[PDB]
């Protein structure tokens, strides 16, 4: 478990200072002579808009791994998709709360499920020879393998398939598989 | 230091004009089709 | 630490500064003048002439370069009348 | 001999004013680069990792000097813009070998030729051109943290200056200017991280740093937080130098801002060097095990900068009308392939980073030399354009806008052909050499688990491929706005020339005309040859691949 | 939709959109060097945040995403 | 590579000749024999290949 | 930028040069030695015994940047 | 059909080629015949020279090849312990 | 008016003016609450309807060579 409200917090905090750098910048570029408050009255939504994005980032996927009880991809995806509404939500827009969710849900999903190597990368730590070689080679697998994960039926019938359908049809429908013959001879 | 005519962001909105993507209200197109009566 | 401090002043000088590029040399000095006080200070702490040495270059170097630079400014002159950006 | 060659083209251009020399001297320049890459050539009969020279203080590996050789060939070729005049008159009565060789033609060349060009008359533009030539080869083989700062100070240096050698321009002089104020700040985060990995390590030598850090990849007293921190400070300098985003502000206006036949040199040299400097850096601070060290890898200021340099190269370029200011930001999202193979360290990677490399400097300087070629071509043009009119600094940078290639293709269709066949390489379009090179950097990318990267890859590629579109749809789908010259042509305006034997005596005479003017076989042999190249690089591929996979080989031999 | 919302969720919507994308970051191009030098500063600053604070790699992306939503409204 | 080869291992005859203390330089006589045998090796491995792959013809 | 920069620019600042900048207070202690000052060195004799002869290659380098700035910042300037 | 000769005499006749068209001169008047001949014989000569790179190229590779596998050999039997 | 002269056509303006308005109709798309409620219902709706269905229904029935005494269900 982990703390949704605490860990959203620190998430605001990393981007809303990053925002209020770049809020610094526009003050030191204006033109006028506006002063040094000009920090929270100009560019005081920008930072603002920033710890919120963050915070709501950090807080939603907090929640989602609570909520499912699982650290996988996904919760970077929802939090993302949260992020991207509270991205649009100051545009004030529909549409664009929508879209920019998705952009974000996405990028940040994606991110998660391939491990983006922005920060390292799974390093395999093993013989890539021996990785490389056994994928090439494994050209003939155990048949059980293949049908557990494609299954029986659409013109995957290995040998045995009828007793077993007539088995399963006899669970189900209760009617036992009796085909009539064609020759009256028999 | 540069010229506008070089760098200026007014010479790129003259090549790449907001006007060349329209954009009508319901009340001038309620049928999305450009003013068409 | 005196030397972090100069940098600092050195870097300072771009960030506090829209309209006057000769600053911008002089920042430019400062940082170069910050790294090259605290390389001779490291090489007297580990005894080391190199480290002199590499002082000696950087001044080199770092007058060189301004030489160039105040030339390119005189090339710039010569065709503007001004060193001042209408910010 | 680089050196000699400079000192010697240094004495002769001292005791000279005379500016109808400078043809001469550009010449020279060309074959002193020449036994450059033949003495060169000779010290590739080993093999090694490295061996430090010269006390220690440089080194030569194969890598090393197969990109010297490279680093020469491309100084020949551009030195042919100032070694030739554009334009040369042909008459298929002066065309056989005994012709040229024994015969020679007199005619009023002066106006035709341009002999009087800004290019044609700056003697000392040859000399400053070695001088950058030998800040990148030393900075290729330099071994030495006080060798690295001499090397990139040399090579910055003469490229500030070459961008205001054209002390009349105001453009010119301005952009110099640019380039010298924010590269001094480059330089300043460059001999920054040298420094803190001296007061660090106690070292200068690059061997000596390798080796502490080799120690310190094990899996408390004096954790080694320095070197990482240090070469991401060193990395952030040559990231400005190469113009990698978010970094890459000044190039747009520089490229634009200096004449165009400068802009050639520019553009190209640098990269090849500082990207050929860093790879070796890459390789021998790579943490092999995953430890603390790994997790503040510099590195990932390369791959966030790849990543950048891919949508702000492609997305920028899109609202550009500007032909030059659009090459650059073209580059800015090559440097992001280039990054993407240098920042992932693989045997694959660095395959595709040396191939690369390579072919995006022949495309590059395809580009530029039929830039200029088009430029140099509508002498006997005329527009009534009232955007082209208001151009400033015609003569530096004859073609400035994109516009100004709308109808070319009915004007010159086969150079028009050399310009798609470039750009859709740009793009990497099968089989051209361009796609070939993205699609090594995507395999490897993809091979070592690269994929976030890889998928942004090919949707910045498709956002680039508009912009490369655009120019190919003004050359290729609209009518001309220039017309020949009418005076030019105007059947009774011929100028006389004299045909003449080896001892001065009159063969013959013939009446020209402005149809008897044709560019000038350097620059056409050249983009023919290059296009050639791009084109059939499929039949060609085997020797070219192969180097570099023996230069990979060599640098990874365990 | 084909002549609809397939054009706005595609290619129309996208030439709309990077177009103003492309000319509101071209507007910080104003080749003043006391800027450009500003944006070298702060570039260099935000590189050295993201690897001596072992900042999380979403944090980044999310920024990124920031900047081009910014980018995307005008002035 | 894990392993990184000097690309300069005449950087052990480093060292400034003058005021040496006595005991000063530690003993390289190990480091030495070292590249001895990694020259020596080197010679065998070229004396063994354009002597016995040239008898062949 | 001064606190960000400095937080992250002074944890590399090696021992050496952080040992005297902000009751326990350490003292540097020294000796003499007699070998090593057999024939002491200035450092301007110190730096010139390495300058010519092991480090030269630095000479050589910024000669060739003396030089390239000579004739860099004289052609910019000067009507030829 | 990659044979480097023949395909390298067939480059150097298109660079003239190409030259010519890029120039907007005609392809082919009598006396600037002597040109096609030229760039296709020094097309000849680079790949001549191009084929002697390509067997110290596939030499060097071998060499490679085998020095891996040895090296993968004795990694192999060190580990049998 | 398009390269090879082609005959004389009482091009009718209005007939024209409605073949402009058609092809540049993309343009002038918007998000309505009836343009979003059309393009979803057809775009993700219906489709996932007959996918979901295809889904379940696949594999649960053969034809081939079934007698009396035997079922087309497989599942
Ligand atoms: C991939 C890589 C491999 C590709 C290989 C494929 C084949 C390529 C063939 C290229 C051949 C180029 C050539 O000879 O041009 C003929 C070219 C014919 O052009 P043209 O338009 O019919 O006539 C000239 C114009 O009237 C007026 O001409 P112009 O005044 O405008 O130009 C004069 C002349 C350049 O000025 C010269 O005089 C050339 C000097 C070259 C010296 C080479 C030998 C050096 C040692 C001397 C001893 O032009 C050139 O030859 C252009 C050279 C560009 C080379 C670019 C190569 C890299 C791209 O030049 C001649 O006039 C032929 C006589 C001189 C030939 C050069 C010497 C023999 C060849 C040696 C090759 C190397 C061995
Ligand atoms: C469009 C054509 C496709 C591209 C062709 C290039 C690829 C094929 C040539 C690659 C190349 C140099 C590359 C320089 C160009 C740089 C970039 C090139 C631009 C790429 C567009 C790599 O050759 C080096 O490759 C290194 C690894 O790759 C090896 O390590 C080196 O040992 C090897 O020499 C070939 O160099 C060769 O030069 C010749 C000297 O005539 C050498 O022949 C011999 O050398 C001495 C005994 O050996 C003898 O004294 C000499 O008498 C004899 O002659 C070769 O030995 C070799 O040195
Ligand atoms: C692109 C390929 C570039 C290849 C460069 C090259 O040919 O160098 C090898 C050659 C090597 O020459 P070489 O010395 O080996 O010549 C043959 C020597 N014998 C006779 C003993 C076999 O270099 C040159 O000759 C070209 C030097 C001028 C380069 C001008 C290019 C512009
Ligand atoms: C490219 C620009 C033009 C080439 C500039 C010269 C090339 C510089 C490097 C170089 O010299 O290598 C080529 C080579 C260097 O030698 P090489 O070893 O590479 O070529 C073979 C050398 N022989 C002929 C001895 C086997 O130069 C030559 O070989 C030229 C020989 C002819 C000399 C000039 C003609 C005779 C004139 C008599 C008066
Ligand atoms: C995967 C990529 C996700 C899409 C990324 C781009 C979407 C976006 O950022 O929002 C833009 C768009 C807003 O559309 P809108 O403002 O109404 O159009 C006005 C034109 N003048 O937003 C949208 O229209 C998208 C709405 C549907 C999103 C469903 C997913
Ligand atoms: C695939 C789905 C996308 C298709 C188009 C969807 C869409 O809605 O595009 C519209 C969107 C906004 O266009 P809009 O600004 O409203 O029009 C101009 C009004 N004057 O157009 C846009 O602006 C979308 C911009 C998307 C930019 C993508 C940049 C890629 C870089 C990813 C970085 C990852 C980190
Ligand atoms: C990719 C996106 C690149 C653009 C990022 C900057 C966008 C944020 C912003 O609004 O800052 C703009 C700033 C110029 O200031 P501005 O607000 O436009 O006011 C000018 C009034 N004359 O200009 C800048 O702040 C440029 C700062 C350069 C640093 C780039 C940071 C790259 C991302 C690091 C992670």
């Amino acid at each position: 478990p982990k703390d949704a409200v605490h860990l959203g917090l620190k998430g605001a905090a990393v981007v809303g200072g990053i925002g209020l750098l770049f809020a610094a910048v526009r003050t030191s570029l204006a033109r006028k002579n506006v002063g040094p408050w000009a920090i929270f009255t100009r560019n005081g939504k920008l930072a603002a808009t920033f710890a919120a994005v963050g915070g709501a980032y950090d807080f939603t996927r907090a929640a989602a791994a609570n909520l499912r009880e699982k650290e996988d991809w996904v919760n970077n995806g929802i939090g993302g998709l949260f992020a991207g509404a509270t991205m649009g939500l100051t545009t004030g827009r529909i549409p664009r709360v929508l879209g920019f969710a998705a952009l974000t849900g996405v990028v940040l999903a994606t991110a998660e499920y391939a491990g983006s190597g922005l920060r390292g990368v799974f390093k395999r730590d093993v013989d890539e020879y021996e990785r490389k070689e056994f994928l090439r080679k494994n050209r003939r697998r155990p048949i059980e393998e293949t049908l557990a994960e494609i299954g029986e039926g659409r013109g995957i019938k290995p040998p045995g398939y009828y007793e077993r359908r007539a088995q399963r049809l006899k669970e189900k429908y209760g009617v036992d598989i009796n085909p009539v013959c064609a020759d009256p001879d028999q | 230091f540069l010229p506008e005519a070089m760098v200026g962001r007014s010479k790129i909105d003259e090549k790449y004009p907001d006007s060349d993507y329209p954009t009508l209200t319901d009340k001038e197109d309620p049928d999305m089709n450009g003013g068409y009566i | 630490n005196i030397t972090l401090i100069l940098f600092l002043i050195g870097i300072l000088g771009f960030v506090l500064n829209r309209k006057n590029i000769i600053l911008m040399l002089i920042s430019i000095e400062i940082m170069l003048l910050s790294i090259t006080f605290l390389i001779l200070l490291s090489s007297l702490n580990m005894d080391d002439i190199i480290g002199q040495t590499y002082a000696i270059y950087i001044i080199v170097v770092a007058g060189a370069e301004s030489a160039i630079g105040l030339g390119i400014l005189v090339a710039f002159y010569r065709l503007r009348g001004s060193i001042a950006i209408e910010y | 001999m680089i050196m000699i060659s400079i000192l010697s083209l240094l004495l002769s251009t001292s005791v000279t004013l005379r500016r109808d020399m400078s043809i001469l001297f550009n010449r020279i320049s060309i074959i002193a680069l020449a036994y450059c890459i033949l003495h060169d050539t000779m010290s590739l009969s080993f093999i090694s990792k490295g061996i430090g020279l010269h006390g220690g203080l440089l080194h030569i590996t194969n890598l090393t000097q197969i990109f010297h050789i490279f680093i020469f060939i491309i100084s020949i070729l551009i030195l042919q813009l100032t070694s030739f005049y554009p334009r040369k008159v042909w008459i298929p009565e002066y065309s056989s070998l005994k012709d040229i060789f024994f015969n020679k033609i007199l005619y009023y060349r002066t106006k035709i030729i341009n002999k009087m060009g800004e290019h044609m008359k700056i003697i000392e533009y040859p000399l400053i051109l070695l001088f950058v030539i030998s800040g990148a080869v030393f900075l290729i083989s330099t071994n030495d943290l006080v060798s690295i700062f001499l090397s990139i100070e040399l090579q910055s240096y003469g490229l500030y200056l070459l961008s205001t050698i054209y002390r009349n321009s105001e453009l010119s002089t301005t952009g110099g200017l640019i380039y010298f104020l924010l590269g001094g700040l480059s330089s300043c985060f460059i001999l920054l991280g040298t420094s803190l990995l001296y007061v660090n390590s106690g070292t200068t030598s690059l061997d000596g740093l390798y080796i502490l850090n080799s120690i310190s990849d094990v899996n408390s007293w004096y954790k080694p937080y320095y070197l990482n921190f240090s070469l991401l400070i060193f990395s952030i300098g040559f990231l400005f130098k190469v113009s990698a985003a978010p970094f890459h502000f000044w190039s747009p206006d520089v490229y634009d801002a200096i004449p165009t036949i400068v802009t050639t040199f520019v553009a190209i040299i640098a990269k090849i060097s500082i990207f050929i400097f860093l790879l070796e850096l890459v390789y021998y601070t790579n943490s092999n095990a995953n430890s603390y060290l790994s997790e503040f890898s510099w590195t990932y200021a390369l791959l966030i900068s790849s990543l950048l340099s891919l949508i702000i190269g492609t997305v920028v370029g899109l609202t550009q009308f500007r032909i030059k200011r659009l090459l650059a930001y073209s580059t800015i999202s090559h440097v992001g392939f280039i990054l993407l193979a240098l920042s992932v360290s693989s045997i694959e990677s660095t395959q595709a980073f040396i191939f690369y490399l390579i072919q995006y400097s022949i495309s590059n300087l395809n580009a530029f030399f039929i830039l200029i070629t088009i430029g140099f071509s509508l002498y006997g043009y005329v527009t009534n354009n009232k955007e082209y009119k208001s151009l400033l600094d015609k003569n530096n940078s004859p073609i400035q806008l994109i516009s100004q290639l709308k109808g070319y293709f009915y004007i010159n269709p086969l150079l028009s052909l050399s310009l798609a066949i470039t750009i859709f390489s740009f793009v990497g379009v099968p089989p051209l050499v361009g796609f070939f090179a993205k699609q090594m950097v995507l395999s490897a990318a993809l091979d070592n688990g690269y994929i976030f990267l890889s998928l942004i890859a090919i949707i910045t590629s498709v956002i680039g491929a508009v912009y490369y579109l655009n120019v190919i749809k003004e050359i290729f789908f609209y009518s001309p706005e220039h017309e020949v010259n009418p005076v030019l042509n105007e059947s009774d305006s011929n100028f006389s020339l004299r045909i003449l034997n080896e001892k001065n005596v009159l063969i013959r005479s013939v009446l020209l005309k402005g149809r008897n003017i044709f560019i000038s076989s350097p620059f056409s042999i050249t983009i023919s040859i290059i296009t050639n190249v791009i084109l059939l690089f499929i039949f060609m591929n085997k020797e070219w691949l192969s180097m570099g996979t023996i230069l990979v080989q060599i640098l990874f031999s365990a | 939709l084909d002549k609809g919302s397939i054009e706005l969720f595609g290619p129309y919507g996208l030439e709309r959109g990077l177009v103003k994308l492309s000319k509101n970051i071209s507007s910080l191009s104003t080749s003043h060097v006391t800027t450009y030098a500003l944006y070298i500063l702060v570039g260099f600053i935000l590189y050295l945040i993201y690897n001596n604070l072992l900042l999380d790699y979403s944090y980044l992306l999310l920024i990124i995403i920031l900047l081009l939503l910014l980018m995307m409204i005008g002035e | 590579s894990r392993h990184i080869e000097l690309k300069y291992p005449e950087v052990f005859s480093h060292g400034s000749p003058f005021n040496v203390p006595a005991g000063f330089y530690p003993n390289l006589d190990h480091v030495i024999e070292h590249y001895r045998k990694q020259h020596l090796e080197e010679e065998e491995r070229k004396a063994k290949k354009l002597a016995a792959a040239a008898a062949a013809a | 930028v001064g606190i960000i920069i400095s937080s992250f620019l002074f944890k590399m600042l090696p021992y050496g040069v952080i040992i005297s900048n902000q009751k326990n207070d350490l003292f540097f202690i020294t000796s003499k030695i007699w070998d090593g000052a057999l024939a002491e060195n200035n450092h301007i004799s110190s730096i010139g015994n390495i300058m010519y002869t092991n480090y030269n290659v630095w000479l050589i380098l910024a000669s060739f940047i003396l030089l390239l700035a000579m004739v860099g910042a004289i052609v910019i300037t000067i009507k030829p | 059909m990659v044979n480097r000769i023949l395909f390298w005499t067939g480059f150097g006749l298109a660079v003239r080629f190409w030259q010519l068209g890029i120039e907007m001169r005609p392809f082919f008047n009598r006396k600037s015949l002597w040109a096609y001949p030229l760039f296709g014989g020094v097309g000849a000569s680079f790949g001549y020279w191009l084929q002697s790179i390509d067997e110290k190229q596939t030499k060097m590779l071998e060499e490679r090849k085998q020095a891996i596998l040895e090296k993968r050999a004795r990694r192999a039997q060190r580990q049998a312990e | 008016m398009a390269g090879l002269q082609h005959y004389k056509i009482a091009m009718d303006p209005a007939l024209v003016r409605l073949g402009s308005m058609i092809s540049n109709r993309y343009k002038y798309f918007r998000w309505t609450k009836r343009t979003a409620l059309v393009s979803f219902m057809y775009v993700v709706v219906v489709p996932s309807t007959i996918g979901y269905l295809a889904y379940k229904t696949d594999g649960l029935w053969d034809l081939r060579a079934k007698r009396r005494g035997d079922l087309i269900s497989e599942r």
